[PDB]
């Protein structure tokens, strides 16, 4: 992909004023969950439907499988996170020229609710675990059948460590918005 | 009485309730008929002569 | 692709009066077309024509089958709609050396009418589903056959997205229009 | 590629002398022409020889009726087309320096003969269109045999709209030329 | 991968007051350990899954039997090992724009420890080798079976290098601790 027109707006959104807290968040952000997926990421899920296979003979029961199992890859909903969270710092290059606090306090209402519901759909799309083993029953396939995985210890360690960095900015944005009133 | 098309098995070590086909499901079932009638046929006429014949 | 060159043009072609929501419809299609596209785009329709199989030993039965179900992919469809759209504002590097409010009337009109006629073209083509099955009856193939469809549940998403955010950026553009007379 | 050098290279060339008519022309090579064939082109003419099959069991059949069908891609031959048509404007750099309006004359009149002759090719090698369907009756394939061709609808629409690109190009330097004497 | 928004931070975050140790320290983790794994290293570990293969028909034993013999690839290990020892740097910039010694004694602590877990770690997950046989019992291959590895020479020397490059780091932790008090 192409990560340096992020780099540049954001460059260019970080001109205003804030707060310990602020700062603290968008380090995190910054190293914790950009740099691991722009480096780490786009190579292990390259080879999940190739090495995806079903005990059959039915034409059409892998991609019915794997479409039930893993309807989104894990790295694009991660994508979309980020990039969501960081709309509202963006939009200060279009409230600025405008000009030439509130908004302060709409931005972090807005932070706090897109954070907890993306944190929330994660628990309930993928979960704790991804494990070596699914049953599927969707046509074509015969009333069940035993569908395998690739590299299901190196999927759940990402999805623990992104769990855990969206419970930290989340606790961050709350402490942020107690020191408001 | 007949035979089937299909047969679904769950042995070991198939993976649970597999399905499985059959070849020339028509002409067994005619030769099973066939061979009962014939059977009971012969069934048939023993009893008559040992009733004829017997006490 | 080399998505640089359009970052450079559309950063010289910003320098015009404009008004509030001529900043947000830049903003909207700035954030949620671009940056979508040029990132999670690409990876995803990278295996159609490798995962698509149909239930016959014909040779040639999935390219037709193929091709007459998906006769043009979304992504371009999309990259197509974005330079067009994104045109108008860049004849301004034209027309001001040229000059070295009409202008602007003119810009406006035509994005009204491009903006429409996308929306309406994508309603017609594709819909707001893509199943994972297809009945085919085309040459070279026996009257009638089943073909099957990868990733089906991750190109609806899209399709949802993107129909949203034109509706959108159709609502704004009118709106600019009734503050004009 | 790397287009990044074509793209100094011009912004180094455009610091000349011209009018309403060079400007435009400028305008539609750059954004119809180049955005086009730089971003959406080489993903499609990616699986050419990998998705052609014929219907046979001689080795060698398929490579010599590919050869036969599609002995050069549209897309390189645009490339061609793109760079032969910048260069008179290039080769201001190098008289710039030597002279530290005749020019201008030469440089429109190999225009005209490029862009001519480069239509005209495209006529007479490709046509308007592009079928899912081959007779090939070259060794070692035995007197005739049905090849079958991937992704016809898509090539189609490129042919069709770079013609017309072409043409509206053909007649703006007419009328350039006509402009003069 | 992108790394020059790494080579941006760093040389922003390099304007601090430091000692010959520190300097030295740099040096190392620059030249032996990031553009050693910038550019040799993600070609090597490319064919890791489809060149692994076991003996048996069983569907489903050389995913399992790779997961449980490579759970991560070393390659990301070092990654996310340079990331976590180069962060405490990268806090600098926060801690400037905030007063806009003592955080010294934070950094230096808080790199031993990183260091030195990570050492440890690599000792207790791979190891000093990579053999060309591995014997794998895990469902649902039968009881046993021989997996076979590929280039298992070229990874043992990555594995020696890098342990050599960590001890030599941990050193000069050390001696530019006891030089404090
Ligand atoms: C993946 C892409 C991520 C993008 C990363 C880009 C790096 C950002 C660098 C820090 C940065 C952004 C905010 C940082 C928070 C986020 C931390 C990021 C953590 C990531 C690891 C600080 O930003 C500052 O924030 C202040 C907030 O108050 C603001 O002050 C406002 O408050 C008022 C009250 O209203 C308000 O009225 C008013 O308008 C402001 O007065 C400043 O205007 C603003 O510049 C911009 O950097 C600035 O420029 C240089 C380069 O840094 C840096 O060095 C320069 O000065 C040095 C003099 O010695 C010396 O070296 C050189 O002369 C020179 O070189 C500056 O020192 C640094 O200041
Ligand atoms: C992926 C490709 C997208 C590329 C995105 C490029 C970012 C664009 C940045 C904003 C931008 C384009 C328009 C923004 C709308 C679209 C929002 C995009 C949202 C996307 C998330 C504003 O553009 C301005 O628009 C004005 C319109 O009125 C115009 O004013 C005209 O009106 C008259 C009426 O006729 C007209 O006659 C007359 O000619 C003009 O007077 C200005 O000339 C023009 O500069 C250009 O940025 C400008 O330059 C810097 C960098 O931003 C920025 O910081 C600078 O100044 C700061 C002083 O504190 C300070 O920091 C520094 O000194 C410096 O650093 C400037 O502040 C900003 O102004
Ligand atoms: C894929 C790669 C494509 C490359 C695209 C590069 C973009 C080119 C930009 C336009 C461009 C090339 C020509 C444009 C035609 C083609 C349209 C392209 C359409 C594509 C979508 C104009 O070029 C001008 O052409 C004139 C022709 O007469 C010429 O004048 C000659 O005539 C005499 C008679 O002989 C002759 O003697 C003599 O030598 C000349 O007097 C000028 O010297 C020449 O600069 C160069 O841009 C110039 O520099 C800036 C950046 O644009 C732009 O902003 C600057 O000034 C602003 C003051 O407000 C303000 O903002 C800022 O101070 C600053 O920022 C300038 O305004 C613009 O002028
Ligand atoms: C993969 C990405 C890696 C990024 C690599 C980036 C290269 C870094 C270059 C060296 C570098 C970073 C630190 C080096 C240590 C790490 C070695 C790395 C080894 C890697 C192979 C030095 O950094 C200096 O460190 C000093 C520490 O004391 C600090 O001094 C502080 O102490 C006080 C006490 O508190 C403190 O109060 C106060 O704030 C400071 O006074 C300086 O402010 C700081 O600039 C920055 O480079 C600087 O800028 C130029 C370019 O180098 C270089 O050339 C310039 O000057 C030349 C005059 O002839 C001449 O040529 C030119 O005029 C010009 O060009 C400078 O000479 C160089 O100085």
């Amino acid at each position: 992909g192409e990560w340096t027109i992020l780099e540049r707006l954001l460059e260019a959104a970080v001109q205003q004023h804030s707060t310990m807290i602020g700062r603290i968040l968008l380090t995190v952000v910054v190293i914790f969950r950009i740099l691991i997926v722009a480096i780490v990421g786009e190579t292990v899920y390259d080879d999940e439907q190739t090495m995806f296979v079903c005990n059959t003979l039915q034409p059409g029961c892998n991609q019915a499988c794997y479409d039930r199992a893993f309807p989104i890859s894990h790295i694009r909903y991660w994508v979309f996170q980020i990039i969501m969270v960081c709309t509202p710092s963006l939009c200060f290059i279009t409230y600025s020229v405008h000009q030439s606090s509130r908004f302060y306090i709409i931005q972090v209402v807005f932070r706090n609710a897109l954070e907890i519901g993306f944190l929330v759909g994660q628990y309930f799309l993928y979960g704790f675990s991804v494990p070596g083993l699914y049953e599927c029953n969707r046509y074509p396939c015969i009333k069940e059948v035993e569908c395998y995985v690739s590299r299901p210890t190196e999927k759940t360690v990402f999805l623990v460590f992104m769990f855990a960095v969206s419970g930290i900015c989340v606790v961050l944005n709350l402490a942020e918005l107690n020191h408001l009133g | 009485f007949s035979v089937p098309g299909l047969y679904e098995c769950n042995r070991y070590p198939c993976i649970k309730e597999v399905e499985c086909y059959v070849s020339r499901p028509t002409e067994k079932t005619v030769f099973l008929v066939f061979m009962f009638a014939v059977s009971g046929i012969c069934v048939v006429l023993n009893l008559a002569e040992l009733n004829h014949l017997g006490w």
